[PDB]
């Protein structure tokens, strides 16, 4: 706000007056003066970040401040500043030379992104919005989980709204309007995994109903005991047909994350204990 | 509404370990509301039971109240509170806390039409945020409920009721001032034992746990035993009439 120059709101990267022209990314959150105070999310978002900040976990973005300038004239405005990073896992791919990232640069990020995820879960936090747009990439190739405004502390018998993750990266459980939990991040991972080996969203879809099938046409059709007769019974067509250029190990990893029954779907913890690494 | 079931990767591994670690994040209040110059402990208890009631009557999630309590106190360290204002403050707290810990938030209208202006409230909410520096979330007694059950080996089959029955008592207890001095870990342990002592419900004699919990949480068995008493008392002193 006061000493900040910017080169539900726009994500403007900016340079702070204090630090050596440092880059303090600004996320000006808008608070429509209706009747509810600070946006419900811009709170849980900063809440979780402020809570776990003392651990300074490598694979997580760093929040610096929440300006907030009260205005007697018009409504107040929010200046949410984090640490600046060059490109989101998306950009990196749109501009990554052919053929995309190397089986090594790929294996790394997946280890990190999965590492930070493992961390986040240990503190009962479920970041419910994992997508390329929400991952960050340091110029040196490190991962930073971001846009935490969907993440929340998950506790037993907690109430839930089955509206998690952007259509594409949504896990089966959240599409069938059923109950969800942590595996919601592992699935959202498999997707981001496949989407690296081949800079293209493994499960594009138009509706929830459609989003489910596209996913079913790829991973196949689970049994009765892996289901919480609508969709079809087609033989899961080898993934090597959907994700181009993948190791035999990585093969297993993606099929460990993109499992239907979340009760089986590998955990961020052991996923790091997986051979592919 | 769909409600969260188990999730071993959040209920069965080294998490007490971090809960504890993060418990040790916010220093113990040497003396509850030590900085207050106008409102008192007595004032807090009264307000807290009006808040407890706000959540119970509107069925918010169990970890809402314990967090609104948490917010309120951390807030009433930095800034000062007045009786003519406590109502507002306490209300703000819940609002924030519900926004965080609960899927169905406590709308302002529904919280002002129960007291200040629906705007002066928004302010007080804000005044609490920047003061606490948007660092609201915290370790609740409630967060230890399952993890503690897990570690004590309490058979999964009972977790539902135990959680429900204990989370309840821990909430009223939290109303009392003597409890605000204790660690969320202990408070939870106390409330589990307390609760466990109401229709065995297939649980061992509460006895058997005291020594494990001493080992689990790392406290003298005496301390555990005491907090069970302590909690089972604040639980008792619950009294709607005080309003």
């Amino acid at each position: 706000d006061q000493q900040y120059e910017c080169v539900y709101g726009k994500v403007f990267k900016a340079r702070d007056l204090k630090n050596g022209g440092r880059f303090v990314a600004l996320k000006r959150v808008r608070v429509q003066t209706g009747e509810e105070g600070m946006p419900l999310s811009t709170i849980r978002e900063v809440a979780v970040l402020r809570h776990l900040e003392t651990f300074e976990h490598p694979n997580v973005v760093r929040l610096f401040d929440v300006c907030t300038v009260s205005r007697t004239d018009r409504e107040t405005k929010l200046t949410l500043v984090f640490e600046h990073v060059d490109q989101d896992l998306t950009t990196y791919l749109d501009k990554v030379p052919e053929p995309g990232v190397p089986t090594e640069t790929i294996k790394d990020m997946m280890f990190q992104l999965l590492r930070g995820l493992d961390f986040l879960h240990s503190h009962r936090v479920v970041h419910r919005d994992l997508k390329p747009q929400n991952i960050l990439v340091t110029s040196s190739g490190q991962i930073k989980l971001a846009d935490f405004g969907l993440a929340r502390i998950y506790s037993f018998q907690m109430a839930l709204t089955s509206v998690v993750v952007t259509l594409w990266y949504r896990a089966p459980e959240v599409l069938l309007q059923s109950s969800y939990a942590t595996p919601v991040d592992l699935w959202s991972v498999g997707c981001i995994f496949a989407e690296m080996f081949r800079r293209k969203p493994l499960f594009r879809g138009s509706s929830d109903v459609d989003q489910l099938g596209k996913i079913l046409d790829v991973i196949g059709l689970p049994g009765e005991e892996d289901w919480p007769q609508a969709f079809h019974s087609k033989s899961a067509q080898p993934i090597e047909k959907f994700v181009t250029d993948i190791d035999e190990l990585g093969k297993d990893l993606l099929l460990k994350c993109l499992t239907f029954n979340p009760a089986k779907r590998i955990s961020a913890y052991s996923a790091l204990s997986h051979p592919y690494f | 509404n769909r409600a969260k079931i188990d999730s071993t990767t959040m209920k069965d591994p080294r998490v007490l370990n971090n809960l504890k670690l993060r418990e040790l994040l916010l220093p113990k209040f040497t003396s509850l509301w030590e900085i207050q110059t106008e409102v008192t402990v007595d004032n807090r208890t009264i307000l807290l039971t009006w808040m407890h009631l706000l959540c119970e009557s509107f069925e918010l999630d169990k970890s809402v109240f314990p967090l609104s309590v948490s917010i309120l106190d951390r807030y009433l360290c930095k800034k000062q509170g007045t009786k003519k204002t406590l109502q507002k403050i306490g209300a703000a707290c819940v609002l924030i806390g519900s926004k965080i810990r609960t899927v169905k938030p406590m709308t302002v209208s529904k919280l002002t039409y129960l007291s200040f202006t629906n705007l002066e409230l928004i302010n007080q909410e804000k005044d609490i945020l920047e003061a606490l520096k948007w660092d609201t979330e915290a370790v609740l007694a409630t967060d230890f409920l399952i993890p503690l059950c897990n570690a004590l080996k309490i058979p999964e089959d009972l977790w539902p009721q135990l959680y429900e029955a204990a989370s309840t008592t821990i909430c009223k207890a939290l109303i009392q001032p003597n409890i605000a001095l204790l660690s969320p870990g202990l408070i939870c342990a106390g409330g589990l034992l307390t609760t466990i002592e109401t229709d065995n419900t297939n649980c061992r004699p509460w006895t058997c746990y005291l020594e494990d919990l001493s080992s689990i949480l790392n406290f003298s068995t005496n301390t555990v035993r005491t907090v069970k008493d302590q909690v089972s008392e604040a639980f008792s002193l619950y009294d709607l009439e005080i309003l």
